[PDB]
RNA sequence: GAGUGGAGCCUGCGGCUUAAUUUGACUCAACACGGGGAAACUCACCAGGUCCAGACACAAUAAGGAUUGACAGAUUGAGAGCUC
RNA sequence: UGAGGCAAUAACAGGUCUGUGAUGCCCUUAGACGUUCUGGGCCGCACGCGCGCUACACUGACGGAGCCAGCGAGUCUAACCUUGGCCGAGAGGUCUUGGUAAUCUUGUGAAACUCCGUCGUGCUGGGGAUAGAGCAUUGUAAUUAUUGCUCUUCAACGAGGAAUUC
């Protein structure tokens, strides 16, 4: 760890930019529609907002 | 950045900005309330940080 | 094993690339983001860089 | 490609275990996280496994996302001989 | 574009000879066997691998090149 | 006569001392750019180049130049240990034979091989 | 109004030159433009040397070995078994 | 209110396959148009065109001294921004130091500029091209001189035709 705050917040947005991609490829036939990433203690949570969750 | 992928045109420059707002609050309390007040009050996208100490 | 297949890639334009495409040319390196200006505009949203003024 | 049966077995054992393999688009790495083999060995042995069915490939942002399938499961179940209904990431952990 | 030139002479490859090779080993009149050509004292070459016999040279090839015993 | 002319001086050192003074003692009396390049990098450089250079000048037909020794290192600096040898100083294509003289000391090889066919403007 | 156009260099473009002098663009809307400040890189050019990273199907060769590697030497710009 | 951001309908065979693991079609694919390594080249110079930088001085150059900004940016599984202390004419060096930053660099003690002197219109002390020699810094590498420094060398240019930018 240990990064600047600016560099951190940009870095998080790159983390978003890439994730949205990887899903926007991977889950095309499942009607993928966007992500959100929520940070907590314990975990790191990503919610796929897609229109066919039985195939995800 | 220049707007064009290539090189032609007028030299239209664009400019992108992202807004980083920082806030800090100080509190004195026990361990139970810090732990109670910090696990909850969770918010995606806001960065919460809790240190300790006087140095 | 083949001591014959590389030469200093520590610095200059060849050390790097663009985390989306590989382009060594036209790299935004600021904020340790390392995106070629052509993929920077195609992502600027998802990163959080917007257009106010 | 060309690689001893030792590094093939590191790839095949590992992949049968984890069911998913990851490899950054960068040959000339010599060893990649988690698999004690040449990077090039991984990508190529994978793409080999992929073109014959078995495992699907995905790319995005220089990083290659390898996904074992069910017929692929049959095959390293043969390559590692291990009995019918052997393993794969197809058991839903403890209670997670 | 331009296509082709050449002051001729094209490079070849390698051959890995032929040889029925491992006749090297000798069995006397029933049935004692004495090896021929000396083997390598490297822990990786469990003395099954032998050494090529040239001049001054005795060379361990399993050791894909490694090391230089000479007798 | 008596004075068989007199040898060259690099910067106050005649020929013979420079002949067996040692490289490190040479560059020590060399100027700015040289004592820098010789400072840095001291782990395998003019290696088998100097073992070929000397085995040529040994295998020499006596009272004659040694056989040329080609090399691509346009960047080598000229030291008394190479005075009098013939070097094929590559220039892009084809190695330019050049004789090392007691006055070319501490100049780079590449100043002794032209990388470009002058000019000739107009002409016909 | 302050200049450019004249001078010195800086820089791009043309032309020539060149082994190569990588290349797009030519009125405003090409020419300190391609984020284009190129020592390696970048690199597309030129003079040379390696490697396959030619998936997969079938056929062929082939456990009496299908193939791989290499010490020194020769060689090579080179401590590239490139080649021998 | 000053200044931007956004911005309909439609049009161009405008630019971009040289940003893309966006792509059709064509070419090529092992004596490679694939990739990499060595070296050179994009910098090559009779000369035309453009953007420019520095100047022709006296509302000035030089030397003391006065001394004032704002938008920035900065080092993890690393070597970024760097105060201070000595050493060094200088460039720089060296032992330390603070800062992942309204906290340290930094009050960024910037530069025009102000002030007291020197020079006195003389291509002059305006100008600094071209070159010689020595010293350093980046880097595996500095030769065709990456940059910096000292000394020396002391060009053209005495306000710029027709034209033309803002
Ligand atoms: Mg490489
Ligand atoms: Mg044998
Ligand atoms: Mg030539
Ligand atoms: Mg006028
Ligand atoms: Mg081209
Ligand atoms: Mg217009
Ligand atoms: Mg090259
Ligand atoms: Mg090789
Ligand atoms: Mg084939
Ligand atoms: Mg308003
Ligand atoms: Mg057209
Ligand atoms: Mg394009
Ligand atoms: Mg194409
Ligand atoms: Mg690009
Ligand atoms: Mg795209
Ligand atoms: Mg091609
Ligand atoms: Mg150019
Ligand atoms: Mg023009
Ligand atoms: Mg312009
Ligand atoms: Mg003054
Ligand atoms: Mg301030
Ligand atoms: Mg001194
Ligand atoms: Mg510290
Ligand atoms: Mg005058
Ligand atoms: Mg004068
Ligand atoms: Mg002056
Ligand atoms: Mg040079
Ligand atoms: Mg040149
Ligand atoms: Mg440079
Ligand atoms: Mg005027
Ligand atoms: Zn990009
Ligand atoms: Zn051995």
């Amino acid at each position: 760890a240990l990064i600047s705050k600016k560099r951190k917040l940009v870095a998080d947005g790159v983390f978003y930019a890439e994730l949205n991609e990887f899903f926007t490829r991977e889950l095309a036939e499942e009607g993928y529609s966007g992500v959100e990433v929520r940070v907590t203690p314990t975990k790191t949570e990503v919610i796929i907002r897609a229109t066919r969750t039985q195939d995800v | 950045t220049r707007k064009t992928p290539n090189g032609e045109g007028s030299k239209t420059w664009e400019t992108y900005e992202m807004r980083i707002h920082k806030r800090y609050i100080d509190l004195e309390a026990p361990v139970q309330i810090v732990k109670r007040i910090t696990q909850i009050t969770i918010e995606p996208g806001v960065d919460v940080e809790v240190v300790v100490a006087s140095n | 094993e083949n001591v014959w297949f590389s030469h200093p890639r520590r610095y200059g334009k060849g050390s790097r690339q663009c985390r989306v495409c590989s382009s060594h040319t036209g790299l935004i390196r600021k904020y340790g983001l390392n995106i070629c200006r052509q993929c920077f505009r195609e992502k600027a949203n998802d990163i959080g860089f917007n257009k106010f003024r | 490609m060309l690689m001893p049966k030792e590094d093939r077995n590191k790839i095949h054992q590992y992949l049968f275990q984890e069911g998913v393999v990851v490899a950054k688009k960068d040959f000339n790495q010599a060893k990649h996280e988690e698999i004690d083999t040449k990077n090039l060995y991984v990508i190529k042995a994978l793409q080999s496994l992929t073109s014959k069915g078995y495992v699907k490939t995905q790319f995005s942002w220089q990083y290659y996302y390898y996904t074992l399938t069910e017929e692929g499961v049959e095959y390293l179940r043969e390559y590692l001989n291990l009995p019918e209904h052997i393993v794969p990431g197809t058991y839903i952990q403890e209670r997670n | 574009k331009k296509v082709y030139t050449t002051p001729k002479k094209i490079k070849h490859k390698h051959k890995k000879v032929k040889l029925a090779v491992l006749s090297y080993y000798k069995v006397d009149a029933e049935g004692k066997v004495t090896k021929l050509r000396r083997e390598c004292s490297n822990p990786t070459c469990g003395a099954g691998v032998f050494l090529a016999n040239h001049k001054d040279r005795l060379y361990c090839g399993k050791c894909h090149s490694v090391y230089k015993v000479n007798a | 006569k008596k004075r068989v002319f007199k040898t060259h001086s690099y910067r106050g050192v005649d020929l013979e001392k420079l002949l067996e003074m040692s490289t490190e003692d040479f560059v020590k009396l060399a100027p700015a750019r040289v004592r820098r390049r010789f400072a840095r990098g001291m782990t395998s450089k003019p290696a088998g180049f100097m073992k070929k250079l000397r085995a040529a000048k040994l295998a020499a037909p006596e009272n004659e130049k040694p056989a040329p020794v080609r090399t691509h290192m346009r960047n080598m600096i000229i030291v008394p240990e190479m005075i009098g040898s013939v070097v094929g100083i590559y220039n892009g294509k084809a190695f330019n034979q050049v004789e090392i003289r007691p006055e070319m000391l501490g100049h780079y090889l590449g100043e002794f091989s032209i990388t470009y066919t002058p000019v000739r403007h107009g002409r016909a």
